[PDB]
């Protein structure tokens, strides 16, 4: 929030040079200045023969605006033979990459194309070129002797790069083995050192590169996109990559081990063709040390309120914790084909804060879509969802969009004003864009009133026009202002006072000021920033008494301030900006005597009454809670009564109740400021004699841990008078309950088998399946749909074996789905076949008994039994032509939960399934 | 090795060809022959066959005037790459 | 009487307006104070205000416009108005709503133009022999169905630049397939051929004309060729009073946009036609692969029905990828194009088989509430579409627009239309906020005449600090206890105090942390409910009680969705037809149900069970789901009564019943994959004997 947008520093290269595809910083440490780096692809050169070569232009902060290229490669294409070149080097897009450690520049060309010195070709391979101070070497570790489309030469390497924290660059390159994609990483020692120019396919020692993999993975375009961060406990940055095609264009991003090249993590995008992967960057955002992930999907198509999808793009943000896998949220975008998520930068810490800051940039959104780059603050809890601050472009689109955020660098303080600063370039009106960061000033100010009451009869000070005794008040405004960076030594703050803020344009006045007459004031305050709180004084004569017949309204004391454009660094035009969320005014009450009684002080009695409409709170729902709050004022009046809910973890509290005449409205607002949750309700100020008042707030609540036998509520009554200013705390509790609706439920597949089988014939000792039967299977489902969980439970299944020495359903085999193991205790088909009323009473029984896990609502347990209907027992002598319903019945018993500690006292119940064969 | 190694020929009582080559190791996603002429001008001609199919069948040719065919391999990989061309004079 | 505009509503005539739809003014020539001032015009009518002086607007639904949905869309006087009505105003006053309907039919003979989008790389080889005459074969098939038929051909390989195109040896530019030993043609972008006509012929004189090309990467670039052929109607000659079909037929990946930086190519595609006079698209080296998103927006503008024919290596990434573009069909592609004439058919059959609304240019200041009527007579609340229908059904549509206030924005229009018609629903709205009495406008010292105040439809409010009909109110110890009217109850606290009572008009003062308002102070903002700590949800304005959801939202915390698109599942029916759909969300009635669409019952009965009804139905004419007339609308299976219950399981369930006459009836149902299913019966059932 902290970015100047009224004086940045513009930069223009040639046009139709793309001049701004790629920004970084330099910081050489052989001089103090820091300039610019911005690449310039398609930018014609000296280089002889060589069109649109690209440049790599430096551009210096020492406001001549001016850039000079930097001399990297200044030669043609090298010969394999006279009039046959090696090289082409024309159209390279040399500068579509450009990072800079403290003293070398890293440059590349991934447009690069070669002859392969094998036969005759032009194989886009990519080349880099390493420059530190006057020596220059060619960095092209993609140009080796793996040539066809099956090895490295159509690679572009280059075409992503950067630094780890110890000297080894990242390179990547979306077209090496059929376009899979690849990660070369080297040492930049090595780099330098094994340099050959009569050498074209240069082996180094220590190269981490990744292989080539199956043919499903090709057209992946790994390397599109790179980043550094620690990932594991080595301390050494590890390899981040975006695979924007992988997994059936869904996008993948590969994290591989920074010192073994070996897989340690991943990610995947939820949506086709989004391009997951566009855009990545790691940053710790909430103060962790550990590093954090980011992504950015640019074409991510989210739901709108109608529900149609909308390219908006999203950026995946993911938070390492210290024990493993990330937490993962999203961000999506604001406006449509705006592309949110192609350009991720991180900016240290801007506001100084003490947590890092990032920066999401729409090079397509934004008024006649000109650009914009969102600046998101880190917070401890990690990144706030919410933009603080929006840069627009400025600049036209003659032929192409002007692409303004399609390439930003942060992290490096150009100035020395302490605060971090932002590069942000174009390439479409061949511009670039330096945002400097402003220093944040934080200020707090006191307000305080001599005395709170005041007494209309005791009248003390005299009039300075006449001599007549008035009823008097002081009033002290304090202002203390300090912050981080280079800012002045003293602030010009501009303060104003307002007497009776209540009270406005038609309306009694009340009290003024003692000398100027006037119910409002101003002062020009300076102050200096390490402590020594300024304060000065004026004061507040009241109204003449018995002339406005207006009391018990009080008179609210309000102080606002801004700070004067004065003061500003040598920086021509860098002024500080107070801190983000803080108050620009406070306000102070000030009350008339009245109905205090003999003392000349009101001492109230306050009480809080609260009974217990609600008994019981079911423990894995979101329920309603209900506290009816009876307060009375039994003594004179109290000044700025409110209302003190403490609430625990799990309240969530939402409004008030208005549907009963009983209880009346109230004024009631969330608010957390110092350590604790609470609900404030306005109980009248002042809160005269008597007033008993009765009121209601409802909750819903989340509950916590799954052991706390009760939930916490603490209220009282406070107010502004000296004595007995508040009321006894009274504690209202509500048990937690453990209520689990768990069912059983069964079903035959088949439920009727009619006789006889077609084409049927009998084996007397068959394995088929087909001989048997039909297939007759029982399906058993065991569901907890009550809001509570438990963590143990027995199933008992009883199944009609045999009757009369003979089969009934042959049972072939039982599948379980969920958390519960099962045993039979028979054995489950010793044969080994591959392939009225019958109950488990009058008729053979044959038990499976099952042990069940946890179960919690959305989840339950199945028992598929597949069994055979042996036809040989039916239709031979004793059961020819006859109705059967065979009976299986199953019981459940939930015999644990989870909520020890706590009432459960029994959950049973039973079902059973009936397969009817019948005849006709 | 991206070439099948067979294809000599089989069923030769029609005006056409049957022709039958042997699983090259990698995974094949087309066939392509080409036939016709040996020593003239070379009407080539070609057409396609699915990677499953070890078969294929030609026509239009003189009545047993000493062709020459040939089997190309067509890798699974880009838009369309091969190698590999076993020939055979028939 | 007093119920809501008598009190806390009298502020000026274009206010109680606005305080409720049933409020009302008026300007009785006279001043009999009392309180006939803005009261419902079933009171105010009866405090004798009626010279035409009743300020009453009524909320209009009026239709401009309504043609009859012709039977035959081909040959005859005009108009085919496939859509009834046409053009309707509607006129609102501030949060008021009115309601209306529409009715869409799929016409029975409606001219149909499609275009043939080819890929021409090296893999389709096989594809162009056998479409040599599938022209004229297309024609007969089509023939059936529509009697005005055009067809026209493009080509596409990939971007002609590296890395995709062979670029070297220079050898190989005009024959990108050197190695291969044979000759090809060098590749290009989009290739448009032969423009839509009626000639059939035609079509097959082009083709064998073409010839296929080579290129170097797997993902083949059409999404430049289905963006052209989309945009450039003019060109390639889209009929505007025609159903549109694009087929796009490949074997092979697809580039996405974002894809064209390796190439170098850094311009988003815009939606502009860029063929020109050659034929070709000339932007094809220079400008990116378009975004789905982009595809869709000119895809539903044009009305063009986009049908990806693919092989079934890569069908499920066109599946997905479909899903991403409602409104597009997949279809599996032979290897040899030998499926194409079949396959468009069966595409034709399922693109008019469906039916959705699309809203375009829509203010936000108002939102659209949807009752579906698909069935005979069954309503589906929620639902903007219908599915499973044949050509010549008729679907109804009810639609209710509520405005949220009510703007001064010069009376736009907007469309409601089916997606890929030409026949739209156009919705003329206008606002009547204001009342016709401003007009004289009155200026300033009528019956106010110093201290300059104002007068106004029959009253004066004063200046800044002057109130009432009566003025000066001023600002000093002039002291009424103004009586029984700053409070009511007789005995309540003085003007519900945020600001105090001055002269009786309750200047309501501590505006701070939101406004207050209201006669007696009693308004205000900041004051509704929250849900999760966000007041109304942050989908609402605060009405001073209430919450005034935001479009698409609805109930009292606002925090209820009105999108069914969330309740929808993969068969197409919401919530599987066994649970209702609330706030987006699925609460299944089957019982041992569950799941997000109620997708998930392990208990529910077989299949045997749930299709024995359409053979009891479709076969026997008998049974339930036949007297609601429901049979052919819920049986979509193939049906054919056959014998012995043939051998090939594959994938199939033999069901066995007993029906009404007592006999044992024996059929199947199996299905092919991702296709349809079918059933068979067996014929002669088992009946007692004797
Ligand atoms: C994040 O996502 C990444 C993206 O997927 C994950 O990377 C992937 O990890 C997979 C698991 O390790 C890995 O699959 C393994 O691939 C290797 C490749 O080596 C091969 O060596 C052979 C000779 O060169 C060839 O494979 C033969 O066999 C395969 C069948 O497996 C055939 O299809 C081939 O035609 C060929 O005949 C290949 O050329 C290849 O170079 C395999 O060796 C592994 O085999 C393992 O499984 C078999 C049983 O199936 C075991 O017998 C054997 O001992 C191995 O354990 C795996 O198939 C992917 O290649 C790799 N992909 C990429 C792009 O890196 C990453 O793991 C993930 N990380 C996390 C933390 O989630
Ligand atoms: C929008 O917000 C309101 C208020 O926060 C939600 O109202 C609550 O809705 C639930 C049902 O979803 C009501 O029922 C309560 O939940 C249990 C669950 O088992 C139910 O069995 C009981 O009948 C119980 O009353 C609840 O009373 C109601 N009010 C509360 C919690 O204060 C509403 O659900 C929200 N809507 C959406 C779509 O989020
Ligand atoms: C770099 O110089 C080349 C010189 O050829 C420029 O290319 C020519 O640009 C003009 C107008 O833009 C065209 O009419 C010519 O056809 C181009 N030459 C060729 C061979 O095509 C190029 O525009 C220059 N680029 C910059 C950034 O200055
Ligand atoms: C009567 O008024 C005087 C003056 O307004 C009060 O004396 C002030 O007391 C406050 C602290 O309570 C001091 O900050 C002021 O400086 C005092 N003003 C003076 C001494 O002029 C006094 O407290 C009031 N009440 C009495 C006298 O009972
Ligand atoms: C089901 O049987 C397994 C095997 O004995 C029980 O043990 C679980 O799984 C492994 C053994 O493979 C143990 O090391 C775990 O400690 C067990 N897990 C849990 C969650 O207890 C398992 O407990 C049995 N489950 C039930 C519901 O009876
Ligand atoms: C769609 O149908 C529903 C059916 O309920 C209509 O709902 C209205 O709102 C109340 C609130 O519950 C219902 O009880 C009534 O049935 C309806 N009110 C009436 C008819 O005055 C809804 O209005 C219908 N919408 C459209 C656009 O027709
Ligand atoms: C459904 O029909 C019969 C069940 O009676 C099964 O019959 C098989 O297929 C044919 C047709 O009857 C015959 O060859 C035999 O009766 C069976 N096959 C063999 C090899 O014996 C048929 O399989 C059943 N299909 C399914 C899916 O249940
Ligand atoms: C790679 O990473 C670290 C080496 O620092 C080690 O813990 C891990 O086992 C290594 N694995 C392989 C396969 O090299
Ligand atoms: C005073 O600060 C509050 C926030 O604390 C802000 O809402 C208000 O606009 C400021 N100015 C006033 C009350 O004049
Ligand atoms: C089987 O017969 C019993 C007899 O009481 C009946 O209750 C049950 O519903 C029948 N099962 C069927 C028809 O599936
Ligand atoms: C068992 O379930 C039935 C309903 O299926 C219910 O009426 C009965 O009260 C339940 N009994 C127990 C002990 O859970
Ligand atoms: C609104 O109700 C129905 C549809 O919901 C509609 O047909 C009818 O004309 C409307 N009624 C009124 C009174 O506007
Ligand atoms: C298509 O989507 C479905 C679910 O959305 C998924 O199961 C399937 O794997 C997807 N197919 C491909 C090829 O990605
Ligand atoms: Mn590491
Ligand atoms: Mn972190
Ligand atoms: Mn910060
Ligand atoms: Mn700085
Ligand atoms: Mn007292
Ligand atoms: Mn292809
Ligand atoms: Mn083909
Ligand atoms: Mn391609």
């Amino acid at each position: 929030f902290n970015l100047d947008v009224d004086s940045p520093a513009e930069y223009s290269g040639p046009e139709g040079s793309y001049f701004g595809f790629a920004v970084d910083f330099f910081v050489p440490s052989a001089s103090s200045r820091m300039f610019l780096l911005v690449g310039a692809p398609k930018a014609n050169t000296t280089q002889p023969g060589i069109v649109e070569g690209g440049q790599v232009l430096k551009c210096d902060w020492s406001s001549t605006r001016r850039c000079q290229p930097i001399e990297f490669d200044a030669t043609g294409n090298r010969d394999y033979a006279k009039d046959d070149p090696l090289e082409f080097k024309s159209h390279q897009w040399f500068g579509a990459s450009v990072r800079s450690k403290q003293d070398k520049i890293l440059a590349c060309a991934p447009l690069y194309h070669w002859r392969t010195e094998m036969k005759q070709e032009r194989e886009p391979v990519g080349t880099c070129f390493l420059q530190d101070g006057t020596k220059t070497v060619e960095y092209a570790p993609c140009r080796s002797q793996d040539i066809d489309a099956d090895g490295q030469g159509f690679c572009q390497g280059g075409f992503s790069i950067d630094f780890t924290k110890a000297d080894r660059v990242l390179l990547g390159g979306p077209g090496s083995f059929y376009w899979q994609g690849q990660l070369i990483s080297d040492q930049v020692a090595e780099i330098v050192s094994k340099y050959d120019p009569n050498v074209y396919s240069i082996k180094y020692n220590n190269q981490l590169a990744t292989r080539t993999a199956q043919a499903i993975f090709d057209d992946s375009y790994l390397g599109y996109s790179v980043a550094v961060g620690d990932f594991n406990g080595d301390g050494i940055d590890d390899f981040v990559s975006g695979v924007p095609r992988a997994a059936r264009t869904l996008g993948m991003v590969y994290i591989y081990d920074g010192k073994n090249m070996s897989s340690l993590y991943n990610f995947t995008g939820e949506q086709m063709a989004a391009y997951f992967g566009f855009s990545v960057a790691a940053t710790d955002i909430n103060g962790d040390d550990y590093a954090d992930v980011f992504i950015g999907a640019p074409l991510f198509m989210d739901r709108g309120s109608d529900g149609k999808l909308q390219e908006v793009g999203q950026v995946s943000v993911s938070l390492q914790r210290a024990s493993g896998d990330f937490q993962t949220t999203k961000l999506n975008g604001f406006e449509v084909f705006a592309r949110f998520g192609s350009a991720i930068a991180p900016l240290g810490d801007l506001d100084q804060d003490g947590f890092n800051d990032i920066a999401i940039a729409a090079p397509y959104g934004g008024e006649d879509k000109k650009g914009i780059v969102y600046i998101f603050n880190g917070r401890s809890t990690g990144l706030n969802a919410v933009p603080s601050q929006i840069l627009e472009g400025q600049w036209a689109a003659r032929s192409m969009p002007p692409s303004f955020g399609y390439s930003m660098k942060g992290a490096t303080d150009i100035d020395k004003n302490g605060y971090p600063d932002l590069i942000v370039g174009a390439f479409g009106v061949d511009r670039a864009i330096l945002y400097r960061a402003r220093p944040v000033i934080t200020v707090n100010a006191g307000l305080e009133v001599y005395p709170s009451i005041l007494n209309q009869d005791n009248k003390t000070c005299s009039l300075p026009g006449t001599a007549l005794k008035v009823s008097c008040f002081n009033v002290r405004f304090c202002l203390k202002a300090d912050g981080k960076g280079v800012l002045p030594r003293k602030l010009n703050f501009q303060v104003e006072l307002l007497l009776d803020k209540l009270k406005q344009k038609g309306a009694i006045r009340r009290a003024l000021f003692l000398y100027s007459r006037s119910p409002s004031h101003s002062k020009n305050m300076t102050i200096s920033r390490g402590g020594l709180m300024q304060c000065e004084e004026l004061i507040a004569y009241l109204r003449d008494e018995s002339e406005f017949r207006d009391k018990l309204t009080p008179i609210t004391i309000f102080m606002e301030y801004r700070l004067d454009y004065r003061t500003a660094a040598d920086t021509t035009g860098l002024q500080p900006i107070l801190n983000q969320f803080t108050p620009a005014n406070i306000s102070r009450q000030a009350h008339i005597l009245l109905d205090c009684g003999e003392d000349n002080v009101c001492k109230p009695k306050l009480e809080v009454s609260v009974d217990s409409d609600q008994k019981k709170i079911y423990i894995g729902d979101d329920n309603p809670l209900t506290l009816i709050v009876k307060a009375q004022n039994q003594g004179e009046g109290a000044y700025e009564a409110e209302l003190i809910v403490s609430i625990p973890l799990q309240a969530d509290f939402i409004g008030v109740v208005r549907n009963n005449e009983a209880l009346a409205r109230l004024s009631c607002a969330f608010k957390t400021e110092n350590q604790t949750r609470q609900v404030v309700c306005d109980l009248g100020n002042p809160m005269k004699a008597g007033t008993q008042l009765l009121a209601g707030l409802r909750f819903s609540v989340h509950q916590q841990s799954e052991m706390d036998t009760s939930v916490k509520f603490d209220l009282q009554i406070q107010s502004s008078n000296l004595f007995d200013k508040v009321s006894p705390v009274v504690s209202h509790k509500v048990d937690l309950a453990v209520l689990a609706a768990v069912e059983i439920r069964g079903v035959s597949s088949p439920d009727h088998v009619f006789l006889p089988i077609p084409n049927w014939e009998h084996k007397e000792n068959p394995e088929t399946e087909e001989d048997v039967g039909p297939v007759v299977q029982h399906i058993y489902e065991l569901r907890n749909n009550g809001p509570s969980s438990f963590s143990k439970a027995m199933l008992h299944l009883q199944w009609p074996y045999k009757y009369n020495n003979n089969t009934l359903l042959y049972i072939l085999h039982y599948d379980i789905d969920g958390p519960m193991n099962c045993t039979s205790d028979m054995e489950i088909n010793p044969l080994r076949i591959k392939i009225h009323t019958l109950g488990c009473g009058v008729a053979q029984c044959l038990k499976i008994v099952c042990q069940v896990g946890r179960l919690d609502r959305g989840k339950s347990a199945i028992l598929y039994v597949k069994s055979l209907l042996w036809t040989e027992t039916f239709m031979n002598k004793e059961n020819q032509n006859h109705s059967y319903s065979l009976k299986s019945s199953a019981s459940f018993n939930v015999i644990e939960f989870p909520y020890k500690n706590l009432p459960i006292e029994d959950i049973t119940n039973s079902t059973l399934v009936t397969t009817n064969v019948t005849w006709g | 090795s991206d070439v099948p190694r067979d294809l000599e020929v089989v069923a030769a009582t029609p005006t056409s060809l049957l022709i039958s080559w042997d699983a090259p190791a990698v995974t094949v996603r087309y066939y392509r022959i080409t036939y016709g002429e040996t020593g003239g001008n070379s009407p080539v001609q070609e057409f396609t066959v699915p990677g499953s199919k070890s078969t294929a069948t030609i026509s239009g040719l003189k009545p047993g005037v000493d062709y020459t065919i040939t089997v190309y391999a067509v890798t699974p990989r880009g838009d369309w790459n091969e190698g590999g061309p076993i020939s055979i004079n028939y | 009487g007093p119920n809501i505009c008598t009190t806390r509503g009298v502020s000026s005539c274009q206010q109680c307006l606005a305080v409720s739809p049933m409020c009302a003014w008026c300007s009785d020539e006279a001043l009999p104070l009392g309180s006939p001032r803005c009261d419902l015009k079933e009171n105010l009518l009866k405090d004798n205000c009626a010279p035409e002086s009743i300020e009453f607007p009524v909320s209009e639904a009026r239709v401009l416009e309504d043609r009859p949905l012709s039977d035959k869309g081909s040959g005859d006087s005009s108009q085919v108005t496939q859509v009834s009505p046409q053009r309707i105003a509607l006129r609102l006053r501030p949060d008021d709503s009115k309601n209306f309907s529409i009715q869409v039919r799929q016409v029975e003979d409606y001219p149909v133009d499609i275009y043939y989008l080819m890929d021409l790389s090296y893999s389709m080889k096989d594809d162009l022999w056998s479409i040599q005459n599938l022209g004229t074969k297309l024609a007969t098939q089509m023939r059936k169905l529509t009697s005005n038929l055009r067809i026209g051909f493009g080509a596409f390989v990939d971007k002609p630049v590296s890395p995709y195109m062979y670029i070297s040896p220079p050898e190989a530019l005009e024959n990108p397939c050197y190695d291969m030993k044979t000759t090809c043609l060098p590749m290009f972008g989009y290739k448009h051929v032969l423009t839509l006509t009626d000639q059939v012929t035609r079509f097959n004189e082009e083709v064998k004309k073409q010839s296929v090309s080579r290129n170097r990467d797997a993902p083949e670039g059409g999404f430049d060729a289905i963006m052209q052929a989309t945009v450039c109607d003019e060109k390639i000659g889209w009929r505007n009073d025609a159903s549109h079909l694009l087929v796009f037929t490949t074997d092979a990946k697809t580039h996405i946009a974002l894809d064209g930086r390796l190439a170098g190519i850094v311009q988003p595609n815009d939606g502009q036609c860029h063929v020109g006079s050659d034929n070709h698209y000339s932007a094809s080296t220079t400008m990116d692969y378009p975004s789905l998103g982009l595809m869709t927006e000119k895809l539903s503008q044009k009305n063009i029905n986009l049908i990806f024919a693919v092989t079934e290596n890569v069908v499920n990434l066109y599946q997905n990828y479909s899903e991403l573009i409602p409104g597009t069909t997949v279809g599996v592609l032979s290897m040899d194009s030998s499926n194409v004439l079949q396959l468009i058919v069966d595409a034709y059959g399922k693109i008019r088989s469906k039916v959705e609304l699309e809203v375009r240019d829509l203010p936000e200041e108002l939102s659209l509430s949807f009752n579906a009527t698909c069935l005979n007579n069954e309503v589906i609340p929620g639902l903007k579409s219908c599915m499973g229908l044949k050509i010549g059904d008729t679907v109804s549509f009810s639609i209710e627009a509520k405005v949220r206030g009510c703007p001064q924005e010069k009376e736009k229009s907007f469309t409601i239309k089916p997606v890929g018609f030409k026949d739209s629903l156009i919705v003329q709205v206008t606002f009547d906020c204001d009342c016709a009495c401003q007009a004289q406008a009155e200026p300033n010292s009528h019956r106010c005449n110093n201290g300059n105040g104002t007068f106004e439809c029959g009253v004066c409010r004063c200046g800044p600090g002057w109130l009432g009909s009566q003025c000066e109110c001023s600002e000093e110890d002039y002291r009424p206890s103004q009586q029984d009217e700053c409070s009511p109850r007789e005995g309540q606290p003085v003007c519900s105090q945020r600001g105090e009572c001055l002269c009786g008009q309750c200047v309501c003062h501590s505006s701070d942390f939101g406004k207050i308002t209201g006669k007696y102070c009693e308004c205000d903002d900041f004051s509704c409910v929250r849900y999760k700590g966000e007041m109304c949800s942050g989908h609402g304005q605060c009405s001073c009680g209430d919450c005034l959801c935001d479009s698409d939202w609805t109930g009292y915390y606002c925090n209820c969705t009105t999108r069914t698109d969330t309740c929808m599942s993969s068969n197409g029916l919401l919530c599987s037809g066994r649970g209702k759909c609330e706030c987006g969300s699925c609460v299944c009635i089957q019982p041992g149900s569950y799941g997000d669409t109620c997708e998930k019952c392990p208990t529910c009965p077989d299949a045997c069970t749930f299709k024995k009804e359409c053979v009891e139905c479709k076969k026997f004419d008998r049974g339930a789901l036949h007297d609601e007339n429901t049979c052919n609308r819920y049986c979509r299976d193939e049906i054919e009564s056959v014998k012995e219950l043939k051998d090939t399981g594959k994938d199939a369930v033999n069901c066995t019943y007993k029906n009404e006459d007592d006999c044992v009836v024996r059929f199947q149902y199996y299905e092919d994959s991702s296709g349809k299913s079918i059933l068979y019966v067996v014929e002669e059932p088992e009946c007692p004997k004797g």
